RNA sequence: CUCGAUGUUGGAUCAGGACAUCCCGAUGGUGCAGCCGCUAUUAAAGGUUCGUUUGUUCAACGAUUAAAGUCCUACGUGAUCUGAGUUCAGACCGGAGUAAUCCAGGUCGGUUUCUAUCUACUUUCAAAUUCCUCCCUGUACGAAAGGACAAGAGAAAUAAGGCCUACUUCACAAAGCGCCUUCCCCCGUAAAUGAUAUCAUCUCAACUUAGUAUUAUACCCACACCCACCCAAGAACAGGGUUUGU
RNA sequence: CUCUUACUUUUAACCAGUGAAAUUGACCUGCCCGUGAAGAGGCGGGCAUAACACAGCAAGACGAGAAGACCCUAUGGAGCUUU
RNA sequence: CUGAACUCCUCACACCCAAUUGGACCAAUCUAUCACCCUAUAGAAGAACUAAUGUUAGUAUAAGUAACAUGAAAACAUUCUC
RNA sequence: GUAAAUUUAACUGUUAGUCCAAAGAGGAACAGCUCUUUGGACACUAGGAAAAAACCUUGUAGAGAGAGUAAAAAAUUUAACA
RNA sequence: GCUACCUAAGAACAGCUAAAAGAGCACACCCGUCUAUGUAGCAAAAUAGUGGGAAGAUUUAUAGGUAGAGGCGACAAACCUA
């Protein structure tokens, strides 16, 4: 009845062996999916207006500045794609919604810390378990066979994307930090009232309205940044350079999807559909893809003339 | 502020006997193989640790007798010897602490 | 009140009165005091009333025990096994006779609330109502919006 | 918001925290095995590891002597650091101390830990040992390991 | 609880399980009036003409 | 109703609501040329400044603004705060009184308690508002003076939500003074076609158009390793990682 | 102050020991509108509604505390002044 | 058609107003005399408490809450920090 | 048509009043306002007007798993013209 | 035995400036201006900081005196065992 862990009863000799055994299997499983187009891929339909493709799951490495050809400085966030595979496809009828859903995972983690139901789900799929799984709403023509790897070349420079991740949790916070209340003065007589909310309601109602701003847990919730331009794509390390900042701390897993803003609708004509297949590409892409206005590091100095 | 009304025993029993306030049964209790007494998986055995501390206390008392005062820490290594034992080749040049008892089985000589 | 007291349904003992009527009272035990002032009415009942009462109830055995007692009592035992003890303390001869006659006419069941002032083992003769009692049948028993021979 | 804070808040302040760890560290060097609350031992453990590194710099190093002078309140332990403890771990690049949790203190039910320098003359602690290789689970894994090596050679 | 026994469907579609356990169809409370084009010629002929329009009226 | 107590101005804080609308939106009329106005219908989503004097609500004044709206909320809110005013005990001045003492007269000073039992509440919406500049254009309009709207482009402010590459307070990180992102509609009327009433008539006549969204979409989404350790997770609990368990 | 932020200590929260006080008709202790001794958790019409901890908040329980000090009443007192 | 404690129906009947007033009974206690598993007839009186911010005692509630405490290691010798 | 009334003897309590209808006065042909008069109701029961002291129905008391009734539900939709 | 004032006989007041001081700066000491905390508190008037005085009408130990129709009071209707 006592709880157990994977290496509780293992001897001194077995622990290095078990770690090597599972680690080698994970690398073999990931290497077996490197050629999706040679393992009976699903039909690839051409892109059509109104079609929505799948996104990726990326890890927020950090932020880095870049400069454009007009001299302006833009700070971008590096999002690295780490072991991103399509996990499950659900048909439009079975999704209970208006569109078919495609499940995507990322950041392969240990099998010893996952539930049995999850472990057997990945055993059939033949992939190591993923830390985070996100559901993407797609059209029928954008369906991708489960187990297909996803790479940062799925996006291209000049594209606008949306990034969703859990924000940095600041714990239980007062109204001054959580809601930006002005608080009370520091001097002139104030008695034990400097950061307090003050009045919370009127005297007539005799109750606090639901949804009133009060101290409580701050952050640690999912937020989305819309209209983040993609400036640079690093195909070697699978890194996406998205404009500005994205929610969440560094080394966190984010959800990258094509922007839903109306201004960027139907801009996927030149984007890969349903995704990017490096194995089937006729000519290998260069290491770094730059936007037309990005000053590359090897470019000469900016001269206004 | 003061209570508006007295809280009944029926209300009090629900708060006091809530499972959040009840003691949780521990499942990490196991028998120590060396002595047979109980111990936790991540915690050293109380019986065995006391056994080591009792011998450690005796050794430290003998150390103080040789030092004979404060600020008398030697600049050489220390070796503990028991009855019927002699210093070895690797123990030459080290401070010798003699205990007037047979060497414990669990205290392996090095 | 009704909620704070037990309840039962109206019933009889061995279906009394169906084939024949059997007096449910079985035994009466009187305790009178020779000198007790509170037993004056009880002594009057024994002198002239209990002898005639025994004639009219040959099936009831009456025990009159004369012993010192402050509160005279009469104990009534019935065929079903119920025992009821009633006090005749400072009661006149007429009141005792009414009380004794009341005990003889009772069936011995508990004097508590009776849910229904009637009882019947055959409440229905033509058949108890069920939802299909007044529902006509359809050809081939077809349900609404059902297609036959698809 | 204690994000990224690696130093505990103990004692009466920052200076009192150092003095509390220094007294524990000084006691650790003299006796080579001390017991204290778990949090204080864990906080002090990092300093004990780096104290030996300064000992390996040699007593001729002025900076090492100054660091040893501050952290050893009893000056007889300074020769011990540079001539006993430091030569002891000459062939070790780390792991100078082992920290183990002991039952809670009797008085205040505080979480207690024991920390010692490896290689001391004191009787060994009842170190936790993994299951023997001859157990049923380990025998099955050993047979699996032999099979893989045989197949790899073939 | 009573609402849990109430099943509402926007159109003529009803689940097969719900259909298989139906018993009786209640009559509709309101009689649906027939449109002008739903009347048969016999009914139209039955209703008499009430007035004689002028022959020279454009209508 | 309350004197075996329902605590008063004004301010701070947080604001809930009404529309009899100050600004922004859509319209009718004009003694509406245009630019500015006046008046009326419709609209409560959003916004509605900083200061000198005064305890002030006001008011006056300075500089702005698309605008610096009117009211209700126990004159919203003192178990959140302030105590300048007001309103005890001290004192002064003028006045009334023989005096004690008094004066919606002024003036100086003058204790603002409460450890939350109950109700309610403690991440609602993840669609944004507005100004200015350039351009249209010195065009429409007008004798001249003067001088647009619509479309398009750009740059800001505020608000909401995040973030730490740099700057800055700082330094394993938290922050702003810094950076990033921010998306639908508003019904008043103006017009056709055409009956009652064979013209006409925008229609609580049948009907057509400006004219409308099942607010679109997005977010969330699997589950005993779990004794223990770590954590960008956290009051506790929970949650993430341990293939980083000497 | 514009306009707040960071860290330390105390407090805090959790664990162990010891263990108060005002308060308390009974409570199985919701919201809206209406009503009513004129401001309802308990009444009327609706709406909402498995159970039970922990930490916050101070809109309400006309919250707790002090048989209102203001005001008036009493053929109830008292200090002071006086033709 | 529904609809009262109105009225009728079966049985019974002193058995729904504040202040106040009249009347019929009665718990327990003591005494006279009875009674003798707890009563009777009378005479007596410290003769009956869901309420006085009542008095005294017991124990709850708020509450296991507020609050309170021991510098560190060690051989308990001693040393160290402030 | 009815069964009360006065007198005699012995006392207590009530003597701080609310709404409705009606005739008036004061105010403002204001007040859940104030003051009189006539009557009702309330400070007693029950039903009804939603909740409801004062409007309506109805009073003399108990039991019933009978019955007839009393008061008792809000109606309304409009601008052509020679 | 607190406090108001008084009586007898005692004690304390560093350093600096000026050297004359109900003089200045400033410890001990006396007092309690302002603010925060505290408000069943450490305290039935305190803590922390900042302040007034500090050779004088100073502060203070001991014993004694004045007692309620009163005492005492550099008048605050002060103080006379919270
Ligand atoms: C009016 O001012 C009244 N509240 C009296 C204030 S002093 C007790
Ligand atoms: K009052
Ligand atoms: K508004
Ligand atoms: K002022
Ligand atoms: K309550
Ligand atoms: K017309
Ligand atoms: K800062
Ligand atoms: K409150
Ligand atoms: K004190
Ligand atoms: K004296
Ligand atoms: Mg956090
Ligand atoms: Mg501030
Ligand atoms: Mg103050
Ligand atoms: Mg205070
Ligand atoms: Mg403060
Ligand atoms: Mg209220
Ligand atoms: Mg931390
Ligand atoms: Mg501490
Ligand atoms: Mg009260
Ligand atoms: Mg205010
Ligand atoms: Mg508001
Ligand atoms: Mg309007
Ligand atoms: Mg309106
Ligand atoms: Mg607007
Ligand atoms: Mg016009
Ligand atoms: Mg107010
Ligand atoms: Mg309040
Ligand atoms: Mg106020
Ligand atoms: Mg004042
Ligand atoms: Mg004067
Ligand atoms: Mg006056
Ligand atoms: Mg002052
Ligand atoms: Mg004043
Ligand atoms: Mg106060
Ligand atoms: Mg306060
Ligand atoms: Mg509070
Ligand atoms: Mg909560
Ligand atoms: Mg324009
Ligand atoms: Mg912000
Ligand atoms: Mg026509
Ligand atoms: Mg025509
Ligand atoms: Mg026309
Ligand atoms: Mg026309
Ligand atoms: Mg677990
Ligand atoms: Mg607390
Ligand atoms: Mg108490
Ligand atoms: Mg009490
Ligand atoms: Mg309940
Ligand atoms: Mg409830
Ligand atoms: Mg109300
Ligand atoms: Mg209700
Ligand atoms: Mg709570
Ligand atoms: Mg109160
Ligand atoms: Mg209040
Ligand atoms: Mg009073
Ligand atoms: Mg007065
Ligand atoms: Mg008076
Ligand atoms: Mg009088
Ligand atoms: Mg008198
Ligand atoms: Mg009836
Ligand atoms: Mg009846
Ligand atoms: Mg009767
Ligand atoms: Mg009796
Ligand atoms: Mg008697
Ligand atoms: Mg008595
Ligand atoms: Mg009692
Ligand atoms: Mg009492
Ligand atoms: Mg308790
Ligand atoms: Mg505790
Ligand atoms: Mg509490
Ligand atoms: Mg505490
Ligand atoms: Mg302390
Ligand atoms: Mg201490
Ligand atoms: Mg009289
Ligand atoms: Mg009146
Ligand atoms: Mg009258
Ligand atoms: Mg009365
Ligand atoms: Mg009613
Ligand atoms: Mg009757
Ligand atoms: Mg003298
Ligand atoms: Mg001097
Ligand atoms: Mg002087
Ligand atoms: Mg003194
Ligand atoms: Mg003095
Ligand atoms: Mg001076
Ligand atoms: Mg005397
Ligand atoms: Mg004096
Ligand atoms: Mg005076
Ligand atoms: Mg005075
Ligand atoms: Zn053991």
């Amino acid at each position: 009845k006592s709880g157990t862990w994977w290496d509780e009863h293992l001897s001194e000799e077995n622990v290095p062996f078990i770690k090597q055994l599972v680690s080698d299997e994970d690398k073999a499983q990931l290497a077996s999916k490197l050629c999706p187009l040679k393992d009976e891929p699903w039909p690839i339909h051409p892109w059509e207006p109104g079609s929505f493709r799948v996104g990726l799951i990326a890890l927020k490495l950090g932020m880095m500045p870049l400069w454009t050809k007009d001299g302006q400085k833009h700070v971008v966030t590096l999002l690295q794609v780490q072991d991103c595979h399509v996990l499950k496809y659900t048909s439009k009828e079975n999704c209970n919604g208006k569109m078919a859903t495609l499940s995507v995972g990322g950041k392969t983690v240990s099998r010893f810390r996952k539930a049995t139901s999850i472990l057997e789900f990945y055993r059939e799929l033949g992939l190591p378990p993923k830390q985070t799984v996100k559901i993407f709403n797609i059209t029928d023509n954008a369906a991708i066979k489960p187990g297909t790897p996803l790479y940062a070349a799925h996006f291209r420079p000049g594209q606008y994307v949306d990034v969703t991740a859990k924000t940095i949790g600041k714990g239980f916070q007062g109204v001054m930090k959580r809601w930006g209340f002005k608080g009370q003065p520091a001097t002139h007589g104030q008695t034990k009232t400097h950061r307090r909310p003050g009045a919370v309601a009127t005297g007539d109602i005799g109750r606090v309205w639901p949804g009133t701003k009060m101290p409580g847990k701050m952050g640690n919730i999912y937020r989305t940044e819309y209209g983040l331009k993609v400036w640079r794509i690093n195909t070697k390390h699978n890194i996406i350079y998205v404009n500005g900042s994205v929610p969440g701390h560094k080394n966190c897993l984010v959800k990258v999807k094509d922007s839903k803003l109306p201004a960027y609708k139907d801009l996927g004509k030149n984007l890969p559909f349903p995704t990017y297949f490096p194995d089937g590409d006729e000519e290998e892409l260069p290491e770094d893809l730059y936007d037309e206005n990005v000053c590359q590091p090897g470019a000469p100095s900016i001269t206004f003339a | 502020a003061a209570p508006k009304n007295r809280r009944t025993i029926e209300v009090n029993r629900c708060r006091r006997r809530n499972p959040q306030k009840l003691i949780k049964v521990k499942n990490n209790i196991d028998v120590c193989p060396e002595c047979g007494h109980l111990k936790q998986k991540h915690v050293l055995c109380a019986y065995c640790y006391e056994k080591v501390c009792k011998e450690t206390a005796e050794i430290r008392r003998q150390i103080g007798k040789q030092e004979g005062g404060p600020f008398k820490a030697p600049t050489i290594e220390t070796v503990v010897l028991y009855t019927g034992e002699t210093p070895s080749e690797q123990d030459q040049g080290k401070r010798i602490i003699e205990r007037d008892r047979k060497r414990p089985s669990w205290f392996t000589q090095n | 009140t009704a909620r704070g007291t037990p309840s039962r349904f109206l019933a009889s003992v061995l279906h009394n009165g169906l084939g024949r009527y059997v007096q449910q009272l079985q035994r009466l035990s009187f305790s009178v005091s020779r000198d007790g002032a509170s037993s004056r009415g009880a002594r009057e009942f024994v002198e002239r009333e209990v002898i005639d009462f025994a004639r009219r109830n040959p099936g009831v055995v009456i025990y009159v025990n004369s012993r010192p007692c402050c509160v005279p009592r009469v104990v009534a035992e019935y065929l079903n096994g119920a025992v009821r003890e009633e006090s005749i303390h400072c009661k006149s001869v007429e009141e005792i006779s009414t009380l004794v006659q009341k005990l003889a006419d009772q069936s011995g069941l508990d004097v508590i609330r009776i849910r229904k002032p009637f009882h019947t083992d055959n409440p229905s003769i033509q058949g108890q109502w069920h939802p299909f009692t007044n529902k006509p049948t359809t050809f081939r028993g077809l349900r609404p919006r059902e297609v036959q021979d698809p | 918001i204690s994000h990224g804070r690696v130093f505990r808040r103990m004692g009466l302040g920052p200076e009192s925290r150092i003095h509390l760890l220094r007294n524990l560290l000084t006691g650790l060097v003299r006796h080579e095995r001390i017991e204290a609350p778990w949090a204080r031992v864990d906080e002090m453990r990092g300093y004990a590891e780096k104290l030996i590194d300064y000992g390996k710099l040699g007593d001729t190093n002025e900076r090492a002597m100054r660091m040893a002078d501050f952290w050893l309140t009893e000056k007889d332990l300074i020769p011990k650091l540079f001539q006993v403890l430091a030569p002891r771990y000459k062939d070790q690049t780390g792991g100078y101390t082992r920290m183990l949790q002991i039952p809670n203190r009797s008085l205040d039910r505080a979480k207690m830990a024991v920390i010692e320098y490896k290689g001391n003359c004191l009787p060994p602690l009842p170190l936790p040992r993994r299951d023997s290789h001859l157990t049923l689970l380990n025998q099955l894994l050993q047979g699996l390991r032999q099979d893989l090596r045989q197949s790899q050679e073939a | 609880t009573m609402m849990e026994r109430l099943h509402l469907f926007p159109d003529e579609y009803i689940p097969e399980d719900i259909l298989k356990n139906l018993v009786e169809e209640l009559p509709q409370p309101r009689k649906i009036p027939k449109r002008l084009d739903e009347y048969t010629q016999e009914e139209i002929d039955a209703f008499p003409r009430l007035w004689t329009p002028p022959e020279d009226y454009r209508l």
